[PDB]
């Protein structure tokens, strides 16, 4: 994967992560040189795909500071800022359609450097997600993969108690889908539609780094879960957050009637043809054709006739339903053996859509 | 500001220098700290009003590595005091600025306070705490001598104070040398005198501490954040409520003279108990250890502990006859009833697969001697919990025929576990023999269906029919 990934830091200056160059462009005091003990955010990128886009990275100032909800005030019962923690700070959130990720960097305080000018930094609390854009079939269960690691300060048991959250946000409105604090038992808020999560270090070794699991698990999703998810890992003083948009969908089961024809002459015309586009979403993008294939033009040809489209039908699941109408012509003889079919269209199918066909007499 | 900045540089020679007490208070800090920006308005206002009397130092750790290490500073704020130059304690009070400013005061000496005119004496007991007061008449007296010695033993929890002055000598005693402790004025009440007097013959600092511990309090005391660490310990039964003698003084003795008036029929008949009302706000972080909710309904809520730890809360409301609580302490002293546990409803129907256990039930079902029980503690939010749900109803079911057998769950978040099981994470499950309800054993298997199986058949006390096909 990169070996270098441009970043932009706020408060725009540009930065720049080593994963040495000279780089006369950058401050060095935001060109990084990156050591990551606990190894999750260098394993992110090693798996990286190749000729990927260069994913988009914003570096920022990070104040320490305990977790602003009090479900969390547990994992920061004294009352005092620990000292490990002095020195400065600075997040870096990076977000691809690959993966989402955060982390926190201890930069040295001057840049500086024998062999080139760079700013060497650690990555202290790194938080990832490899399911940054989800999408899950309509009533099916849906797991949003979260992982996680930490390096303690090496200045002084097994893995400490942790904090994991996670919420929907809708314009400025969230809502808290699940809480906990493994390794602490404490209050925490009620778990919500039906919501659990593999909030867990992987291992309890003497002394660290660490690395954890926090996948989200969303029972049988509605189109109304669908959105913004953020997820959120505390340590004491410390938090990194990731975000997940999440998309429901489900493509629709299309079928003919009447089943099939009886036999009919010439000049006759056959029964309204009715086309069942059945319980898809999202509702819209959803395209008719009819056409006529294997007759006197090409085994595909636009069907002739009157067509016409239902209302949509709204099922309590949120998905939809439709009806595709076609009245043909009176048949001709040299239509015989050919069929009727409606070919239909959705970004939740394939290229070619999904058809239905009846056969003429 | 009044705040002197010491640092690596001049901290051991500026340490020194200190007004009359040779007292110099000290916070380390670091600016990126979030109570450390918080005391900041508080310290700058205790240095000011501190002027004269103590001086207000603070040393920015970022930049003094040296003699933040020097005193083993590992968390911010630290408060010291510094006496001399050596350090003397933390400051154990609050981080405000009236906090910081009385604590000094005291310490700031003396032990105890010399009272010169009947206007300092009526000042000196007209405090929120109360006052032990010594008189003397005699400047060579050994009695005196050793209410000084009682004041530097108890300074750091009463106010000490005496005097020669004639007048007061006089009136609060007849050989000369007495103790009277007054307690404050505001907490007056028809059921006990005010002030108490010593009557030992021979006045000692032991018998002297002794006599204050015995008295001050009365028999219900106001508990504050500052005397809660001299009410707590021992039996005491806290009666919590809009407590506040400030703004709302008349409701505060309207509720506290019904608590002393059930207390005292009790306390003079020979129970014995302690009592104390406390602000439902002051002590909200209490009032969940007795499932209390903190309405702002006014109307007090009744909870004991014992100083082993058992917990008794009043459930009938606070009749404003003092009949419920009255009846309360009845069935307290008469072992009537049931401590206190956090517990979810008992179910309506609990028949298996998997016995439902909450905390109520929970003796009944995991230890009745008659039972081997496996029992399995979980949470709602855990997702290995779920992945075992199903696979442990099953366990459940092939053990359904077994008479000996009871497979169980608990949602360990939403009720207490008892004393012998300890939950790390979850789920923890445990396994609970017929005569080892004492020494239940922690299940280390794998958990999918062949490994209980496996391990009941390997530990059942007598062996087990699992329903099998
Ligand atoms: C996280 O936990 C789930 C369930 O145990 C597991 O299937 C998944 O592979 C784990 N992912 C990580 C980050 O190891």
């Amino acid at each position: 994967g990169p070996a270098v990934i441009e970043c932009w830091f706020v408060e725009k200056r540009p930065g720049a992560l080593l994963l040495p160059p000279p780089r006369p462009d950058l401050d060095p005091e935001l060109y990084l040189s990156v050591h990551d003990p606990a190894g999750a955010l260098q394993a992110a990128f090693r798996r990286y795909p190749r000729g990927a886009p260069a994913p988009h990275c914003e570096m920022s100032r990070f104040v320490p500071l305990p977790a602003s909800a009090k479900w969390a005030s547990g994992l920061t019962p004294a009352q005092n800022c620990p000292r490990a923690l002095d020195g400065a700070w600075l997040m870096v959130s990076i977000s691809s359609p690959v993966l989402s990720l955060s982390s926190l960097l201890r930069p040295q305080p001057e840049p500086q450097q024998e062999p080139v000018l760079i700013t060497m930094a650690t990555v202290v609390l790194t938080v990832l997600t490899h399911t940054p854009a989800p999408r899950v079939r309509l009533g099916q269960d849906a797991l949003l993969d979260l992982s996680f690691a930490y390096m303690p300060p090496t200045s002084e048991p097994g893995p400490p108690p942790f904090g994991l959250e996670w919420r929907r946000q809708h314009l400025g409105k969230g809502h808290l889908l699940l809480a906990a604090t493994p390794g602490l038992n404490g209050q925490m808020p009620a778990a919500q539609e039906g919501a659990v999560a593999f909030a867990a270090w992987d291992d309890d070794e003497p002394w660290g780094p660490w690395t954890g699991n926090g996948t989200f698990w969303l029972p049988r999703v509605q189109p109304f879960q669908e959105g913004t998810y953020l997820a959120t890992i505390h340590l004491p003083y410390l938090q990194g957050q990731v975000t997940l948009e999440l998309a429901v969908y489900k493509p629709p089961k299309v079928s003919l009637m009447p089943a099939t024809l009886a036999r009919a002459a010439p000049g006759e015309a056959p029964p309204e043809l009715l086309c069942l586009v059945s319980h898809f979403y999202p509702s819209g993008g959803l395209e008719v054709e009819w056409e006529l294939r294997g007759g006197p033009g090409g085994r595909s040809q636009k069907a002739e006739g009157q067509r016409w489209l239902s209302a949509l039908r709204h099922h309590s699941d949120g998905s939809v339903s439709l009806s595709g109408h076609l009245q043909p012509p009176p048949v001709t003889t040299e239509q015989h053996g050919a069929r009727y079919a409606c070919r239909i269209h959705h970004p939740s199918l394939p290229a070619s859509g999904r058809s239905a066909e009846v056969t003429l007499e | 500001s009044d705040v002197l900045e010491l640092t690596d540089d001049n901290f051991e020679s500026r340490i020194s220098d200190t007004g009359s007490a040779g007292l110099m208070l000290v916070e380390f800090f670091a600016p990126w700290c979030g109570h450390a920006k918080r005391l900041a308005p508080e310290y700058e206002a205790a240095a000011t009003r501190l002027k004269g009397i103590v001086p207000l130092a603070k040393v920015d750790c970022t930049a003094n590595t040296n003699t933040c290490n020097k005193y083993g500073v590992s968390g911010y704020p630290t408060l010291k005091i510094f006496r001399d130059g050596e350090e003397a304690g933390a400051y154990d009070g609050p981080r405000t600025a009236d906090g910081i400013v009385s604590h000094l005061k005291k310490q700031a000496g003396p032990a105890s306070v010399p009272l010169r005119t009947e206007e300092e004496f009526k000042k000196f007991i007209s405090d929120k705490d109360a006052s032990i007061v010594g008189f003397f008449d005699d400047s060579f007296s050994e009695a005196h001598s050793e209410f000084l010695k009682a004041a530097s033993n108890l300074r750091d929890n009463y106010r000490f104070a005496h005097t020669n002055v004639e007048s007061l000598v006089n009136e609060y005693d007849d050989n000369g040398e007495g103790i009277i402790l007054f307690r404050p004025s505001h907490l007056t009440n028809k059921f006990e005198d005010k002030t108490v007097a010593y009557t030992e013959q021979k006045m000692t600092s032991g018998k002297i501490k002794k006599f204050i511990q015995e008295n001050i309090f009365g028999i219900c005391p106001h508990m504050t954040e500052d005397n809660k660490d001299l009410i707590q310990g021992k039996d005491l039964l806290i009666a919590y409520y809009d407590v506040d003698y400030e703004k709302n003084a008349k409701g505060s003795n309207y509720w506290r003279n019904r608590v002393m008036m059930v207390a005292k029929k009790f306390l003079d008949a020979g129970h014995k108990l302690n009592f104390a009302v406390a602000s439902r706000k002051t002590f909200s972080h209490e009032l969940s250890d007795f499932g209390l909710e903190s309405t702002a309904g006014e109307i007090p809520v009744v909870a004991i502990r014992t100083a082993k730890g058992e917990k008794f809360v009043m459930q009938e409301e606070f009749s404003r006859d003092g009949k419920a609580l009255e009846r309360f302490l009845q069935d307290y002293f008469d072992g009537n009833l049931k401590r206190y546990l956090k517990s979810e409803p008992i179910p309506e129907s609990n028949d298996g697969p998997v016995k439902v256990v909450v905390a109520e039930n929970f003796d009944e079902i995991v230890n009745n001697e008659n039972k081997d029980v496996l029992i399995e503690f979980y949470a709602p939010w855990c997702g290995h919990c779920k992945n075992l749900e199903p696979k442990y109803k099953e366990l459940g079911e092939k053990l359904s025929k077994d008479p000996n057998i009871v497979i169980a769950k608990m949602d360990a978040t939403a009720n207490d576990v008892p004393s012998p099981y300890e939950v790390r994470g979850f789920p923890t499950i445990y396994f609970s023999p017929a005569n080892k309800k004492l020494n239940p054993k922690k299940y280390e298997g794998g958990r999918e269906l062949s490994d209980f199986i496996s391990y009941l058949q390997r530990e059942a006390t007598n062996p087990p029919v699992i329903q099998e096909e």
